[PDB]
């Protein structure tokens, strides 16, 4: 959530570069309120992808989820800020005074993870009920055979072969693990995004080091070297330099924040339609019948654990 | 926050003891940003760092002037000592009345603190709450069946053309 | 102002004022210009986004959580506003709500009998098996449920009797 | 007062509820300071005169 | 897949405008950054 | 529609007896946009 002030950026400390600004109008004025409704636009794209559920529900001490083992992503008691394994994993996987600032986000990552923790805990002691309604407890094993049952393979498949898929789905979880721990370009795209908002910065910022024709890029240096009816000429190309600067950065802002809407909004269909209930739309829940997914905070983001039902043995 | 012009530079900033080790031959620090970060003082072989002065938005947290006309000012990123008052990580709240209950985010501030105009009637900021808590008796031999049934009628509004 | 401008000055430097006045004029035209198509970006993106909705929400019943109204969706109801549509989603959500003991499956001749829709639940003494939406409980027979291989295997297994329509039929 | 600033930065006498930014706080120097090296040196007037 | 070539156009075959168009700063250089990236973006298109 | 000028100030636009409650220290109105609505007559008593 980045703010720029235009006033201090384009006439940093300076009487006369502001009173020469004030001639373009209501530019600054726009430009702030484009910037204000992006960062609004963030919070409500965090907000609606995270804030879907009602109440805060927490997982039981006890752990006979039909022999399925969470503790991999259920929130840890003893942690930095509650967060789970995969979610700190995630987190240790990704990584000033000129008028630019960095606004908080209005949701702590603590409190993101207090919400996948809801949605996570919802998921696991209720199925997929607590989405519709109230929160309505089921034992973990006939859930499964709900779901067996809703990729058209009839439940007696899962009974009679629980303890092997309990087994495979550990071992994925456990693959899963290794993988993001070692591969750190797997959360790409969020470092990616990281990434070009820091260039857009850095880029805007190093503007204030063009001379735009002007004599000099330091504005102090033209207002104490020349007289006022030449430097007056030099202020005004610097002011329309920095002021075309500005408008670019914001454009590719709106741009980028247009993309990340559209993203959020995929991943808050994807959380709504994959968590708390059960897809039947190919390959948007992973390759494969969907049986099942877990959401799981991130900078900026979310991740999906879909779990998938595949046939592997062909006669 | 002075200021300030060095042998050649000028600009203007607080000037603080450094914990750089300029060589001997260096004058002007630089950050990575094309921006002046430390100087050598001409007289004194000290490094001063430049940390430009405090700055930020004044905000003003209001209910609807329909209802009342008392306001809070959240004067973003800095101490309250540089300005009934809170230090928040978004800033320094100055008219909102601190609470602990928890409640509905009506006014967002930022880093979890939301405010708005609450019961005699005041502003108060509060750390916003996700919703009441509940535990699912879950347990592996209990399922818990509807009975009864409500059917809900929900309202959702799209845009769809512009002007 | 243009005609001040003209009405005051002559050519050689009038040309110079509705130069720089013509170029801030035209900044703002074409600012105003991209946040239009940005905006209407948006709008499209909303529009697709309800045209979505009104296909599989209206014209059909979407079994997609919590695209078509919060609970299960049973159907919408469209309805115009000015520069936009509000669909009334008319879905059913469970109100009321009882804890029972349940069980996989029941042995009733060393067989194990699951159900073919519904669970199997037990209001203490006696066990029925009921649709997973509703409290409907039905005694447990060879029509409700589907036989496969041996109850040694399922975890959870309770006993019962599955009565079978067929015996009473095959006495009298 | 700020809810006068308010009024004016959003151009209506009427406000609805929210938060809104209407100006910048910045802490003004308080003096100036000029620094240049020690004058060791020095023209031969005293020579000629 | 279009690109265009920022210094070429504004300046075509010419030292003196290039000398000019460069006291911009990074005006050209994020055009092809743009351009280059909207090029990727098509072939992921296609790919995806 | 008439090219006129008032004292000055060049315009071009129809001229219709207006029904504003003009003030009698008014000289002319303006638009939101700074630009000339209505004016009093120099020569007669009349804001048009
Ligand atoms: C769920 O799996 C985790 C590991 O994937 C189990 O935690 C391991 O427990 C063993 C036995 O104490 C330790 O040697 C390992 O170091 C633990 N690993 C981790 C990552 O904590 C956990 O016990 C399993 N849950 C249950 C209920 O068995
Ligand atoms: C569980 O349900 C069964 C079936 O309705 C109940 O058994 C019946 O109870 C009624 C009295 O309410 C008797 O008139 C019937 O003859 C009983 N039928 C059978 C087959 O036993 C049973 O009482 C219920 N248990 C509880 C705890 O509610
Ligand atoms: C359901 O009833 C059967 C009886 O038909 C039980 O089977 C007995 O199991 C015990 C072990 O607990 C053996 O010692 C007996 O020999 C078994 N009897 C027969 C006839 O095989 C079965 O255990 C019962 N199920 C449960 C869950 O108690
Ligand atoms: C089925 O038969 C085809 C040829 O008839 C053979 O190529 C294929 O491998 C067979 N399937 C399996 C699973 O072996
Ligand atoms: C202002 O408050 C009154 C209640 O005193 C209410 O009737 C009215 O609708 C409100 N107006 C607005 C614009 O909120
Ligand atoms: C604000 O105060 C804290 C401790 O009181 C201090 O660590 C911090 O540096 C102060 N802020 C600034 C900008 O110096
Ligand atoms: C809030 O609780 C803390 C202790 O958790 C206490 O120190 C503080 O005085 C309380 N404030 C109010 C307004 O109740
Ligand atoms: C279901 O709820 C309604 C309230 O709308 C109530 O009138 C009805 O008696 C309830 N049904 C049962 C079986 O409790
Ligand atoms: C089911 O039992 C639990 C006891 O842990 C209780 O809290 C819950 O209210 C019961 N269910 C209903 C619908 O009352
Ligand atoms: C269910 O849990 C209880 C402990 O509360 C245990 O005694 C029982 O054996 C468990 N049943 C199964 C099928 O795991
Ligand atoms: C400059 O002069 C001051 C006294 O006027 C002295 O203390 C200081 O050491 C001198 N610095 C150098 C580099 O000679
Ligand atoms: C000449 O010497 C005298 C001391 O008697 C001194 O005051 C004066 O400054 C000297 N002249 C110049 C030009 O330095
Ligand atoms: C001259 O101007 C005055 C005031 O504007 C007006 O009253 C008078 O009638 C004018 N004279 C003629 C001949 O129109």
């Amino acid at each position: 959530k980045t703010s720029v002030d235009c006033t201090m950026y384009i006439c940093g400390d300076s009487t006369e570069c502001s009173n020469l600004l004030l001639q373009y109008g209501s530019f600054c004025t726009q430009l702030n309120r484009a910037l204000t409704g992006i960062a609004v636009e963030q919070d409500k794209n965090t907000q609606e992808v995270f804030a879907q559920v009602k109440q805060i529900y927490k997982t039981p001490p006890i752990k006979d989820f039909g022999g399925f083992n969470f503790s991999q992503i259920l929130p840890d008691p003893s942690k930095p800020s509650k967060r789970s394994f995969i979610e700190d994993l995630l987190f240790n996987k990704v990584t000033k005074f000129n008028g630019l600032t960095v606004l908080p986000p209005l949701l702590t990552d603590e409190m993101i993870a207090q919400y996948t923790s809801a949605l996570l805990a919802g998921t696991i002691t209720s199925g997929w009920t607590f989405g519709a309604g109230a929160a309505l407890q089921i034992p973990f094993a006939m859930q499964m055979a709900y779901r067996f049952n809703g990729i058209g393979v009839t439940q007696n498949v899962l009974y009679e072969n629980q303890k092997l898929i309990a087994n495979q789905f550990n071992s994925a979880i456990g693959k899963i693990q290794d993988s993001l721990s070692s591969t750190a370009s797997a959360l790409g795209k969020l470092q990616d995004v990281v990434n070009q908002n820091a260039q857009a910065l850095n880029t805007l910022v190093k503007q204030l080091s063009s001379n735009f024709g002007a004599i000099s890029s330091v504005l102090n240096d033209i207002l104490s070297r020349l007289d006022p009816p030449e430097a007056e000429v030099q202020i005004d190309r610097l002011i329309t330099g920095r002021l075309q600067s500005l408008q670019t950065y914001v454009t590719q802002q709106l741009i980028r924040a247009a993309e990340i809407r559209a993203s959020a909004n995929l991943a808050a269909t994807k959380m709504s339609e994959c968590v708390l209930g059960q897809s039947k739309r190919v390959d948007f829940c992973g390759k494969g019948y969907h049986l099942m997914s877990f959401p799981q905070s991130a900078p900026h983001g979310v991740v999906f654990l879909h779990v998938t039902y595949v046939p592997a043995q062909e006669k | 926050c002075v200021n300030f012009n060095f042998n050649g530079l000028t600009g203007t900033g607080v000037l603080t003891e450094s914990n750089k080790k300029f060589l001997p031959f260096q004058q002007f620090g630089r950050d990575i940003a094309d921006t002046t970060d430390a100087v050598r003082d001409p007289q004194t072989l000290e490094i001063l760092d430049i940390t430009p002065c405090s700055f930020g938005g004044v905000s003003v947290i209001t209910p609807g002037t329909n209802t009342s006309n008392q306001v809070a000012v959240l004067y973003q990123d800095v101490n309250c000592t540089e300005v009934n008052v809170f230090q928040t990580r978004a800033g320094c709240l100055i008219g909102a009345e601190h609470v602990n209950n928890s409640y509905e985010c009506d006014i967002p501030i930022g880093a979890g603190i939301c405010a708005s105009y609450q019961t005699s009637q005041s502003i108060i900021a509060y750390t916003m709450s996700l919703g009441a808590e509940n535990s699912v008796a879950y347990s592996n031999n209990s399922i818990a069946i509807p009975t009864n049934f409500t059917i809900s009628v929900t309202t959702e509004i799209l845009p769809v053309s512009m002007t | 102002v243009l005609n001040d401008i003209l009405s005051r000055l002559d050519p050689p430097e009038a040309e110079v004022q509705i130069d720089r006045l013509i170029t801030g004029r035209l900044q703002s035209l074409q600012t105003y210009v991209t946040q239009q198509l940005i905006r209407a970006a948006e709008i499209r993106a909303s529009a697709n986004l309800a045209a979505t909705k009104m296909s599989e929400c209206v014209l059909g019943q979407s079994k997609r959580v919590d695209f078509c109204g919060k609970g299960y969706h049973l159907m919408s109801f469209p309805q115009s506003a000015p520069h936009g549509v509000v669909f009334l989603h008319v879905t059913y959500v469970p109100a009321q709500e009882k804890n029972f003991t349940t069980a996989p499956a029941i042995c009733h001749d060393g067989k194990a009998h699951f159900p073919r829709e519904g669970v199997f639940v037990s209001n203490g003494t006696h066990w029925f098996v009921t649709q997973r939406n509703f409290y409907e409980p039905q005694i447990i027979t060879t029509d409700n449920t589907f036989v496969s291989g041996n109850c040694d295997v399922v975890i959870g297994i309770v006993n019962n009797t599955v009565y079978d329509p067929l015996q009473p039929e095959l006495d009298s | 007062d700020p809810l006068s600033e308010t009024k004016c930065t959003l151009k209506s006498f009427t406000v609805e509820k929210g938060i809104y930014q209407t100006s910048n706080f910045r802490v003004q120097p308080t003096e100036s300071i000029v620094r240049f090296p020690n004058i060791t040196n020095l023209c031969p007037f005293g020579e000629v005169f």
